[PDB]
RNA sequence: GAUCGGGUGUCCGCACUAAGUUCGGCAUCAAUAUGGUGACCUCCCGGGAGCGGGGGACCACCAGGUUGCCUAAGGAGGGGUGAACCGGCCCAGGUCGGAA
């Protein structure tokens, strides 16, 4: 993985590890326009320019997460890892997301990085 | 006293004929039909009816300074066939093998017309653009073929190549090799990260 | 703005090139592991015949996993005829072995 962001339908990012690899000045915005005008439902597609990018979406808790490749091929344990990571933040973090309001959430701070990578080590174990 | 600009030509050719949008079956098309019309028009008819007999441009042929396009429509045509292919065989496990059969016979016309550049009749500039175009065939088919270690080398080569035209050459005419070895450069390094 | 400069298509039985339409002809590879079908050859065990059981050498073909010192290319694509009796299968009647 060389890009990966949770962040809300209110528009703020809550985690992301993008780092010097990749900058997210808009890699994700094309993609909401696509969403909300395209209503793409093709299963993960439209790469914009030069990477490409997956989302998948939470109604019950208003979340999106997105991962985005290099346009190389990549293996099918992608949506694998990002179902473990949509369902680990749902067992753990429920506290915050179940509150409607957006006051818990900027108060609260999510130490993800560490299960985040851990699960990544996983996946690429897997993948070797 | 005769000059190409190979990477030119194609990148005029892609953006036109298709791959703007990414086909690369119109593309394989209008490759096929450029090459008939360019055998048609040069009379290069390599067999007549009810016979076929294969004939290689030479050295003294290349004065007309268009029967290197033969060359580099085949390579063309090859790469963009693989490329398709590469595309189909998510479904297919089959198209693989045929994909590497494509990908092994470009690289042989790749060389071969980087050995005619060889002659003193064209310029210095079509030959190292040519060495670069084999260069990175040579080292897409090796990353396919999951060798990583000849297809570092073939990409740096490449590289090298590139950013001492580009450096050689004014700003504005360098935006094409920027976008082109910026274009390379996560392959680069996905066959860097490979060996982990 | 008076003369005045002339530079470029409507005209061509004209020539070349770039991008596309339409219609014909030719040809469309092979090794390797496994299982199967059909001919041919060869070892056996049992039986008064029809015969039953097991093991091999070679050729042709299909499904199909990894491939190539393969070509301008050679898909594991689909269909039909399958002929006179010469691809075999299940085989009516009839025919031969056997009391069955």
């Amino acid at each position: 993985l060389d890009f990966f962001t949770i962040f809300s339908k209110g528009g703020l990012v809550l985690w992301c590890f993008q780092g010097v690899s990749d900058s997210c000045t808009g890699p994700v915005n094309a993609l909401i326009r696509s969403v909300l005008l395209q209503e793409r439902g093709g299963n993960n597609s439209f790469t914009h320019e030069a990477l490409t990018l997956k989302y998948k979406l939470d109604n019950q808790f208003e979340l999106v997460f997105v991962v985005g490749f290099q346009k190389i091929l990549t293996l099918t344990y992608v949506d694998k890892l990002i179902d473990d990571v949509h369902r680990l933040f749902r067992d753990k973090y429920r506290t915050e997301i179940q509150q409607q309001s957006a006051l818990s959430l900027l108060n609260g701070t999510f130490d993800f990085q560490n299960d985040f990578l851990r699960l990544l080590r996983e996946a690429e174990e897997s993948s070797k | 006293s005769l000059s190409l600009e190979i990477l030119q030509i194609i990148k005029e050719s892609q953006q036109q004929h298709g791959l703007r949008h990414g086909d690369f079956q119109r593309y394989r098309g209008y490759c096929s039909r450029r090459q008939r019309r360019l055998r048609k028009t040069l009379n290069f008819k390599m067999g007549n009816r009810h016979k076929f007999t294969g004939k290689k441009v030479t050295e003294e042929l290349l004065t007309d300074n268009r029967y290197l396009l033969l060359v580099l429509m085949d390579a063309e045509r090859a790469w963009s066939y693989a490329m398709q292919l590469k595309q189909e065989a998510n479904t297919e496990p089959r198209k693989r093998f045929h994909l590497l059969s494509r990908l092994r016979k470009a690289v042989k016309h790749a060389e071969e017309l980087e050995r005619l550049c060889e002659s003193n009749r064209v310029d210095a500039k079509t030959k190292l653009e040519a060495q670069a175009y084999t260069a990175y065939l040579s080292g897409m088919l090796r990353f396919e073929h999951q060798e990583w270690k000849a297809a570092i080398e073939a990409f740096n080569k490449c590289k090298t190549i590139y950013e001492k035209l580009a450096s050689a050459f004014t700003e504005e005419q360098a935006v094409l090799y920027n976008q082109r070895v910026e274009e390379i450069s996560p392959n680069i390094r996905y066959c860097a990260y490979n060996i982990g």
